């Protein structure tokens, strides 16, 4: 497993966080959204080909710009903070350290 | 009253449960340039069998084996256009998208609209009196218990009724003794739960209505027709002619009408037995596809979905108990010439939808635009040098019946 | 005005002069932050304290 | 404007004059990248950690 940084292509359309949240890093924020545009080819690659598909809508652009492709899905990553209960077991074996929760 | 402000004031919608529902899968780029305008599914095949106390099979005709078809076409252009000065036009409407909110949600209820209307022109099975509402909690459930009793069982079964009808069923809800959960529910929000009487319920206030269309006297059968499966193999669809209507009377059927013979019964279609409504058996209905009129004698000749199988030579295909032949007596459900707005019941494999893309226009600006799933080809050209611009919208739907013997038209009974 | 049945309405163009200092003191600000600062007084143990 | 039964439309000339501080602005940021840093503390094997 690793850790990977990523581009965002297009952020004022894309990334939309909870109206709640003040501050500059958005630490305040309890959910999220992320856009990004995909092909009918490379949305049946993934997913499935059985189920239509059905894009979200923003009415957003188009405001003074040509359009000519209707080829693009807008898929959105959705991000949830939850507080949830979960059992902590404490091996106390004495070698080699014991304290380990 | 110079200042005239941005915002537009809000208006009506409809709802769309029509689309979610009817298979999109099976039909979805299938009419291609390749195909032509129409495409063709197979259709299953039933055998017989023999019993003798030795096998001698020897004289005895063996099973023959028939193949069916199931066809889908493409229907009309779904076609909205403007025409202003653009000038005008751009007074206090910049970019043109004031005209785009407003017409594509037309666009989708003009295609819903004529999807509704094709289901309840191609629908076989009725249940229930027209006249008689819905108002209890059978009136639901006897749709589930007929799909079931009918031996459909894998796909998904659903029903969809007006938003009165769901507020009564909702109030007698409340009304319950021992949930708690369904009575909250039915007390607060007024919302009746998802599986109700083993059928997944839904409710709909955009939903298209038909009017009877005057007919009167006893109607009968003339002449037999001809209901061997080599006819009906390809269509389920056959026509007859009937006599004792009025003397001449313009639109004596209208499309969506029930033809109901009485001493022809249901069968349930693997065991081929008689259908038994716990009281009495089920009869045989089938629905007018096109407007007929009735000429001097009384002689109305129509054409209707649904077919009574009765093949003598192929027994194995087989739906109905006995032959309709001539004399028999026939009955139409309903009033003579009332209005009303029928409820649907259906499963998954009824009816298909599919839409075919459309290329764009040589040497002309357009764009694509999506609502609800559905792609719209928009074009935009200058014709005529009096500040006439024009728009135009397009969409192209695509229908496919599969066995109309699995859905139609129900109401309440009393 | 109305202008011949109309409302068309006046230009009104805006050209911002006033944020370019407030600009220059919020940058000299934030080149040079200061924070809170202890000091000790003339004790044996104050300046652990201040520490 | 119809301009005697015809469509003319107007010449509109593009001279972009904004792009050149932005362009540098930019550059500035490219010639000095930044990354993030992790600073030790006071302890016995916090250096090691950091590294």
């Amino acid at each position: 497993q690793r850790i990977a940084i990523e581009p965002i292509y297009d952020p004022s359309r894309s990334v939309w966080f909870d109206p709640d949240a003040k501050k500059y890093d958005k630490s305040d924020a309890l959910w999220a959204f992320c856009m990004y545009s995909l092909s009918p080819e490379k949305y049946e690659a993934e997913y499935g080909k059985k189920p239509p598909t059905s894009l979200d809508v923003t009415s957003m652009t188009s405001w003074e710009y040509n359009w000519f492709g209707a080829d693009v899905i807008y898929i959105a990553k959705y991000y949830e903070v939850r507080k949830e209960s979960v059992d902590v077991i404490s091996y106390r074996h004495p070698i080699t350290g014991e304290i380990a929760t | 009253s110079q200042i005239v402000l941005k915002k537009f004031l809000p208006g009506f919608m409809s709802d769309l449960v029509l689309a979610k529902t009817v298979d999109r899968q099976l039909l979805a780029g299938e009419i291609n340039s390749s195909t032509g305008d129409s495409v063709s599914f197979k259709r299953p095949h039933q055998f017989s069998s023999l019993r003798t106390p030795t096998g001698d099979i020897s004289g005895q005709n063996k099973n023959n084996l028939i193949s069916g078809k199931a066809t889908g076409r493409v229907g009309n252009y779904i076609t909205v256009a403007v025409e202003y000065q653009q000038l005008e036009e751009a007074i206090k409407l910049n970019q043109l998208e004031e005209i785009l909110a407003p017409v594509r949600q037309r666009i989708v209820t003009d295609l819903e609209t004529e999807l509704a209307h094709f289901m309840m022109n191609n629908g076989a099975l009725s249940l229930g009196s027209p006249n008689t509402p819905i108002t209890k909690w059978s009136d639901v459930a006897q749709t589930a218990s007929f799909l079931k009793d009918l031996g459909v069982n894998e796909g998904e079964n659903y029903a969809v009724m007006d938003p009165w009808s769901a507020q009564r069923l909702a109030d007698a809800q409340t009304g319950l003794h021992a949930s708690d959960q369904l009575v909250r529910t039915a007390w607060e929000n007024a919302q009746i739960p998802t599986n109700f009487g083993g059928i997944r319920a839904l409710m709909s206030n955009g939903l298209a209505s038909r009017t009877q269309g005057a007919f009167g006297g006893t109607l009968t059968v003339k002449t037999q027709p001809t209901v061997t499966y080599n006819a009906v193999k390809d269509s389920y669809q056959f026509t007859v002619t009937l006599t004792g209507a009025t003397a001449s009377v313009t639109g004596f059927l209208k499309a969506g009408d029930q033809v109901k013979f009485t001493n022809t019964y249901w069968l349930q279609q693997q065991t081929k037995q008689a259908l038994y409504n716990g009281a009495t058996p089920i009869s045989f209905t089938a629905t007018v596809t096109a407007d007929a009129n009735s000429d001097s004698g009384g002689d109305v000749t129509v054409t209707l979905s649904g077919v009574p199988i009765y093949d003598t030579t192929n027994p194995q295909y087989n739906s109905v108990s006995r032959q309709v032949e001539a004399g028999d007596a026939v009955s139409v459900v309903g009033t003579a010439s009332q209005t009303m707005k029928p409820n649907l019941f259906y499963n998954k494999f009824f009816c298909g939808l599919g839409s075919i893309p459309l290329p764009k226009l040589h040497s002309i600006d357009s764009a694509v635009a999506t609502y609800e799933g559905f792609s719209i080809r928009v074009h935009k050209y200058a014709d005529g040098d009096a500040n006439v611009q024009k728009m135009r919208f397009d969409l192209l739907p695509a229908y496919v019946c599969f066995n109309p013997h699995m859905g139609g038209q129900f109401f309440g009974n009393p | 005005t109305k202008l011949d049945e109309q409302f068309e309405k006046y230009p009104k163009f805006e050209i911002n002069k006033v944020a370019t200092e407030l600009n220059r003191i919020i940058a000299e600000y934030r080149n040079n932050r200061i924070t809170v600062k202890f000091r000790p007084g003339d004790r044996e143990a104050s300046e652990e304290l201040a520490n």
